[PDB]
RNA sequence: CCCGCACAAGCGGUGGAGCAUGUGGUUUAAUUCGAUGCAACGCGAAGAACCUUACCUGGUCUUGACAUCCACGGAAGUUUUCAGAGAUGAGAAUGUGCCUUCGGGAACCGUGAGACAGGUGCUGCAUGGCUGUCGUCAGCUCGUGUUGUGAAAUGUUGGGUUAAGUCCCGCAACGAGCGCAACCCUUAUCCUUUGUUGCCAGCGGUCCGGCCGGGAACUCAAAGGAGACUGCCAGUGAUAAACUGGAGGAAGGUGGGGAUGACGUCAAGUCAUCAUGGCCCUUACGACCAGGGCUACACACGUGCUACAAUGGCGCAUACAAAGAGAAGCGACCUCGCGAGAGCAAGCGGACCUCAUAAAGUGCGUCGUAGUCCGGAUUGGAGUCUGCAACUCGACUCCAUGAAGUCGGAAUCGCUAGUAAUCGUGGAUCAGAAUGCCACGGUGAAUACGUUCCCGGGCC
């Protein structure tokens, strides 16, 4: 994982988008491609639609998700079984 | 390699040179032990906002004659194929077939 | 091959026969490991080189089978064994036998096998007897 | 089988390098690229001047040419045009020297270029090859081999034709084998020419 | 007066200075027992003196560099042999017959392209 | 003391460059600790020779960097001025340290 | 003479079973299953040969003996070890090997064998002796023989065939076991006894000297 | 002998015997023993009831046995309930740490299942 | 739980 | 009739296990393309997080990302704000140079236009170049001559001999060429030269460290030489080639290893290194961007690594290498950290400094044959570092966990000596990312009766 001395990574574009979503109200799903962004405490209760390569998967952020990357909640590969 | 792929490398080398000192400054702040969390945090966010192609790790060494992105030798700046062609024509000084 | 080596003797006793034995015991070029096993075994068994000779005498085969294809049929023909190959097989069979035993150290396994060999007891001696059994079951095919 | 490059195997035995400069790793790839660009420029610019070989020392360029007059020009005007451009490529002060090739029929590159010129002007490939061989042996080659490969005479099936005269002992390292290649860009595609000229041992 | 011999084996080279004495052997400022743990290495070093019967009649000052235990022991034997022939030229034939005068020219064969080692080819699958 | 380190890719070229330096420096009154042959670097390169596959088909090349040291002990005015008027053969890299 | 040739042993042929039936004119009889040459034919035929060998000599014509003593003692030419196939018909090639024999005779004098490597100098001398045995007696000929003298037409059938091909008068000692076709001047007799051959060799050597001299 | 609700073996050196406890490896066993003052080569048979009681106290400083098993179970359950990538890998019984599944992955997948 | 380790481990 | 690790004789493997890796298949939005019997499958790739990247999804551009030409604008540039995932739009601040025939051209930036650019699109069965392969196998040919109506033959076959169409002898062939061999590199011995950054025999000092003064001996460095020729000797043989043994010699019969690959074969491989005929696309098959994928997983195959232990594991102590790399680099010492590492910071473009501590070994102790003090997979927790960024998908560390595995069926692979086996070490690629590859030393075997058999090949 990212070294603690550098802090948790988040894309600035998402950080500002979250801050504006928090202050405004219970806004719409936040569309992002920032799979690499850490889930911060202030994202709790937001829906982030996280890109998985072809679609923005809605991820309702809970307290347990904090510290994880957004990409963890948006699987990229489809697999249902071989037969 | 395609002409566009050769143009991407040129663009990556130029941006890397153009932002080299700025990146060095920000990375110094981020890694500095005796810096404020706010200063480190602002530096982390600023380093993102620079073009990704300003990062030297974005550059792929390509054969300077063909643009081949594999089989590169840094000594010569060429792919294995163009090294061998130049070597046999006597265009690489000192380089001969080695046995031991 | 279609177109037809110097062994240094053992330091402790000056025997090329025991130097060969160490080499057969040796794994992975670890000669010092093998030397310490053999010398431990001989000391335990014990002269050292007399007791080794007695053990070899009871494992050495004089005859064995060799597969010989003739007329699209493969028989197990008895052949004489040459002085060198007699020693070579004896030493190989003692080591094989010693390795298969379920005692603690190879030093102890080997000493026991060499002691058993002198009694005409162990699986090295059994192997010789099985080779002699095979050569006598095919005494018909001797000078075919 | 595939054969070793005759020139490459004889480098530092009986065959010199065409680039003779020292560099550490820092400058080595830059020097190779500038050398490449100098040879690229001079090969094109002196395409009608029978250039056999371009030796680069560090910049000092020696052009081995069968026609020294056409390279040099009137009062050395043409060589001065080259020297300014070579200085601009190399990014250092340039000297252009001009070595004479006295016998172009014995120079492998010029013979190879002579054949490929003729092939692009639709000369019969056997005629071009046979005269190249004849002329070399007339001018005292110990031997010559010429190989032409491709769609010879615009045939659909490509093939390799070669002719040899005298000795061409390619396994003999002390043999002075002059070897070079050329490509003829025809209407049916690329015909490759290889020429080996044996000038004796040592 | 001291008689010298260079000895070499694998990548080892030994400098052997012999003089009249009481059978002292110093190798890299250490005794023979200190330097060489292995008894085969000690045997190899002492072989030439044992052959010519000068075990307790000569002092050896030895330095050795390169290779391993067996390389260095073998280098030293070659060096002692050469020093003994400087000491006494009549010994050549005895030392030659023992095989000590030969420089054992066996070296590690280079690794080769396509092989795992010098000769070990990679495993073949027909099918 | 002037240390002169010569490097080249050919030993015959480096030996002549040293031979010139020792001659000119010794013609003038200078103590010359003569050409010390230092270890040749052999930089090796293995390359695949096919344009595609055939992983076991390789060429092995080397550049030998030859290296010579000449020390000019107790030198004069005429020494250094003589060593500034040598055009040593191109392909010889001269590194003068003091 | 018929007397000269009796001591010589010209009249003795080969065994009767091994005969050529084309030699039936020249056989008198058969003693002890040995065909006897009719010397009433021989001496008339040997003289008309020597008449012609005088003429060809007298036109400064080169006579190739196929022996060493007789050819050297009238300043003409010999092949006394195996006739190399195509000596005359492939003269253009074979002459290049005579040029090589000449060169190794100079490289003896110039000292070249005492200059190069010892073991590949004696090698160059081994050629000289091999080329000497083959090409030595036609070293200083420098063309084709104007006539060919042969001992045993059957043994030297290759030489005779080349001479016919080119148009070179063949003279030959044809025993009772040999074929006369391809011989312009058949000389019936004995080719396998030394006193008969040395008689024949001695008598042709007479007319060569005499023709050229006169 | 009885520590952390398990029988630790009496015949083994104490440093090895303590690694019978789930949650105690070689490093923690050395740490437990260094703290308790017991030498690491001493057999559990040799030790006295008082010394075994000092080990019981030192072991209780760590989370071990059923306390550790429920901590691990809950940590895996959390991931599965989150539905994070790692959670889904736990659900599917596949490698969790980016290993190849085209081949291998038999420790997670178990024995081969013919078609 | 996860908010606590986040706010502790990372210095903002 | 011969040969080759072809078999046999041996030694160690593969096949079973876990893992790494490639491939098939299946799956997928995409799992980019190529390599497919030997001669594809740790192959192109000497290193896919982003980039690379060729693929997918979506967002975008249309003379264009990359050239030349034309006209019109305007110095380049630099700094910064807003929107946007970014591409990219909008700005805003600022600069206003250089050539100065004082005319203006030229940098470099835009915008318009259409000649064109662009294409990792197709055809390796249109090609060049390069490569594999039979095979480093001893072959393959030509001229002239001769023989045959002729295709062709001879030479090149034959007797010996050789690693060899190697050499000798014979011979309707005589010669020659390409191959063989030799010349090249390296390794083994010696000599000469030079003597630092390497060396330390003798000689003084000494803090006992080549540390110092010194010495030039020796190791070594690397230039030049010498040396091996069946040269000598004996026997065998056709008064031959050669063979067998012997001497001397560091080396002996090609001393060892490498480079070196004949005419050709497989329409073998590569249009995706590059180049190139033809074909095809041109507001798209070109171009830019973010995110995903190339890492998917019922499964099959290939190549490896690690094991299964006691010839071993663990702990402590302690020996002996070679080869190599290094400036946006190698990074000591010191301090901090259990550790990965961090901080501070010498030295070094290197025989100097650094990577860097060889490991196996040896001594002592312990374990005592157990699924274990074997094994180290998997998984949890906590970290470090590189990097805009390690979710998909990095490496490494610590604590915890402690799987299968008890030496592997039929079958099958490698190796003849400093080899195999085993042990570490380094390098290329590379920000980071090896169990692969390329290279380096350490320790160091067994066996070869023989040619019936299997496989490939040579000659009649
Ligand atoms: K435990
Ligand atoms: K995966
Ligand atoms: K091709
Ligand atoms: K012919
Ligand atoms: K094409
Ligand atoms: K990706
Ligand atoms: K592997
Ligand atoms: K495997
Ligand atoms: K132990
Ligand atoms: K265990
Ligand atoms: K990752
Ligand atoms: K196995
Ligand atoms: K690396
Ligand atoms: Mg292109
Ligand atoms: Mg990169
Ligand atoms: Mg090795
Ligand atoms: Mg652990
Ligand atoms: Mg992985
Ligand atoms: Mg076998
Ligand atoms: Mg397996
Ligand atoms: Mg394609
Ligand atoms: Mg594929
Ligand atoms: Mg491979
Ligand atoms: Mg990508
Ligand atoms: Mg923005
Ligand atoms: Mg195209
Ligand atoms: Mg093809
Ligand atoms: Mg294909
Ligand atoms: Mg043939
Ligand atoms: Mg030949
Ligand atoms: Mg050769
Ligand atoms: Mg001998
Ligand atoms: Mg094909
Ligand atoms: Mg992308
Ligand atoms: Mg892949
Ligand atoms: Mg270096
Ligand atoms: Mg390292
Ligand atoms: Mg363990
Ligand atoms: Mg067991
Ligand atoms: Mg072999
Ligand atoms: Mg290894
Ligand atoms: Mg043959």
């Amino acid at each position: 994982p990212r070294s603690l001395k550098k802090g948790p990574f988040i894309d600035l574009h998402l950080l500002k988008k979250v801050e504006k979503a928090v202050e405004s109200g219970d806004k719409k799903p936040l569309r992002t491609w920032s799979r690499r962004s850490t889930i911060f405490p202030n994202m709790i209760g937001l829906t982030i639609a996280v890109h998985n390569g072809r679609q923005h998967v809605p991820v309702f952020v809970t307290d347990e998700m904090v510290g994880h990357k957004l990409g963890e909640f948006a699987p990229t590969r489809t697999y249902r079984g071989h037969a | 390699a395609k002409q566009s792929m050769k143009a991407r490398e040129v663009k990556r080398v130029a941006l890397a040179d153009k932002y080299f000192a700025k990146r060095a400054e920000l990375k110094a702040i981020i890694s500095d032990v005796n810096a404020s969390d706010e200063d480190r945090w602002n530096a982390v966010l600023k380093l993102q906002t620079l073009p990704r192609d300003s990062s030297p790790s974005r550059q792929r060494n390509r054969c300077r004659q063909t643009g081949r992105p594999h089989g590169f030798l840094r000594k010569f700046g060429l792919s294995r194929i163009k090294v061998r062609e130049a070597a046999m024509r006597g265009e690489i000084p000192g380089l001969k077939k080695a046995s031991w | 091959p279609r177109r037809r080596r110097k062994i240094l003797p053992d330091p402790k006793f000056g025997s090329e026969l025991l130097a060969k034995f160490v080499n057969i015991l040796m794994v992975d070029g670890k000669k010092s490991t093998a030397e310490s096993i053999v010398y431990s075994a001989l000391e335990t068994l014990a002269s050292e080189l007399e007791a080794f000779e007695v053990a070899l005498e009871n494992v050495r085969p004089t005859v064995e089978v060799k597969s010989r294809r003739v007329g699209g049929s493969t028989y197990q023909v008895p052949v004489e064994v040459r002085p060198v190959r007699r020693n070579a097989l004896a030493m190989r069979w003692i080591v094989e036998a010693a390795r298969k035993r379920g005692d603690k150290s190879m030093a102890l396994r080997l000493a026991n096998e060499l002691s058993d060999a002198a009694e005409n007891k162990g699986t090295a001696v059994k192997k010789r007897e099985d080779v002699h059994r095979m050569a006598e079951a095919n005494k018909a095919f001797a000078h075919y | 089988g595939q054969k070793v490059h005759p020139n490459g195997i004889r480098l530092g035995i009986v065959k010199p390098w065409n680039s003779t400069w020292f560099a550490n790793t820092k400058e080595f790839a830059d020097n190779l690229d500038s050398d490449f660009k100098v040879r690229q420029y001079l090969t094109k610019e002196l395409a009608k001047a029978s250039v056999s070989r371009i030796v680069i020392e560090r910049i000092r360029v020696t052009i081995h040419t069968a026609r020294p007059g056409i390279v040099i020009g009137k009062k050395g005007e043409d060589v001065e045009k080259l020297r300014k451009v070579v200085a601009d490529i190399a990014g250092v002060p340039a000297q252009i020297n001009i070595a004479e090739v006295r016998k172009p029929e014995l120079d492998a590159k010029l013979v190879a270029d002579s054949i490929t010129s003729q092939l692009e002007r639709r000369v019969m490939f056997r005629r071009a090859m046979k005269r190249a061989v004849q002329n070399a042996m007339r001018l005292g080659a110990k031997g010559i081999k010429v190989e032409v490969s491709g769609r010879l005479g615009g045939a659909e099936i490509a093939r390799t034709e070669w002719y040899r005269e005298g000795r061409v002992p390619l396994h003999t390292l002390r043999a002075d084998i002059d070897y070079n290649t050329s490509e003829a860009h025809t209407t049916y595609g690329v015909i490759g020419v290889k020429v080996w000229i044996f000038k004796g041992e040592i | 007066n001291q008689y010298y011999g260079t000895g070499r084996r694998k990548s080892s080279a030994a400098r052997v200075f012999i003089k009249p004495g009481n059978g002292k052997i110093v190798i890299n400022q250490r005794s023979l027992e200190q330097y060489f743990g292995r008894e085969t290495a000690r045997m190899v070093v002492r072989q030439p003196l044992e052959l010519v019967d000068m075990v307790e009649k000569l002092d050896l000052y030895i330095t050795v560099k390169g290779g391993g235990i067996s390389g260095q022991a073998g280098a030293i034997r070659h060096g002692i042999t050469r020093a003994l022939m400087e000491y006494d030229e009549s010994l050549r034939s005895e030392l030659r017959k023992a095989g000590f005068v030969t420089r054992d020219a066996r070296q590690v064969e280079r690794k080769k392209v396509g092989l795992r080692k010098a000769r070990r080819r990679p495993q073949f699958s027909k099918r | 003391r002037i240390r002169i380190r010569l490097k080249a890719f050919d030993h015959r070229l480096i030996d002549q460059a040293t031979a010139e330096i020792v001659e000119t420096a010794k013609r003038t009154g200078a103590q010359v600790r003569g050409p010390i042959p230092l270890p040749t670097r052999k930089e090796r390169f293995t390359v695949l020779i096919s344009p595609h596959v055939n992983k076991d088909a390789r060429d092995q090349y080397e550049i030998r960097t030859h290296l010579r040291l000449v020390d000019i002990v107790e030198p004069t005015e005429k020494t250094v001025d003589a060593l500034m008027r040598l055009d040593l053969a191109a392909g010889v890299d001269v590194q003068i340290s003091l | 003479s018929m007397r000269d040739m009796l001591k010589a042993g010209v009249h003795f042929g080969h065994q009767t079973r091994y005969w050529n039936p084309k030699m039936k004119p020249f056989i008198f009889g058969a003693r002890n299953k040995v065909h006897i040459i009719n010397l009433e034919k021989t001496v008339p035929m040997f003289n008309e040969a020597l008449a012609e060998l005088n003429k060809i000599a007298s036109r400064k014509g080169k006579i190739l003996f196929v022996v060493k003593d007789a050819a050297l003692s009238c300043d003409q030419f010999f092949v006394n070890h195996r006739w190399l196939g195509g000596m005359l018909t492939n003269w253009k090639t074979v002459r290049q090997s005579i040029k090589r024999l000449k060169d190794l005779e100079t490289q003896s004098q110039d000292g070249t064998f005492d200059k190069l490597t010892k073991k590949e100098a004696l090698m160059r001398t081994r050629e000289l002796e091999k080329l000497e045995n083959s090409l030595g007696g036609i070293k200083d000929m420098g063309g084709l023989p104007d006539a060919l003298f042969v001992i045993d037409a059957d043994h030297e059938h290759i030489a005779i065939k080349e001479a016919n091909n080119l148009g070179i008068p063949v003279f030959a000692i044809v025993d009772t076991n040999s074929d006369p076709d391809g011989v312009d001047f058949v000389i019936p007799g004995n080719d396998d006894a030394i006193r008969a051959v040395t008689l024949y060799l001695g008598a042709v050597a007479a007319t060569v000297r005499e023709g050229r001299s006169q | 002998a009885r520590i952390a609700g398990i029988n630790i073996p009496d015949h083994k050196h104490a440093v090895i015997a303590l690694t019978s406890i789930y949650g105690v490896g070689k490093t923690r066993s050395k740490a437990i023993l260094a703290a308790a003052g017991i030498a690491e080569d001493v057999k559990i048979s040799e030790l006295s009831e008082g010394q075994i009681d000092t080990l019981r106290d030192e072991v209780a400083k760590f989370v071990v046995e059923g306390d550790l098993r429920r901590e691990i179970s809950m940590s895996i359950k959390r991931l599965m309930d989150l539905g994070c990538y790692r959670g889904l890998r736990h659900r599917r019984g596949l490698p969790v740490r980016g290993q190849r599944t085209k081949t291998n992955a038999r420790t997670r997948k178990g024995p081969r299942k013919p078609i | 739980g996860r908010v606590d380790r986040f706010n502790k481990r990372f210095n903002i």
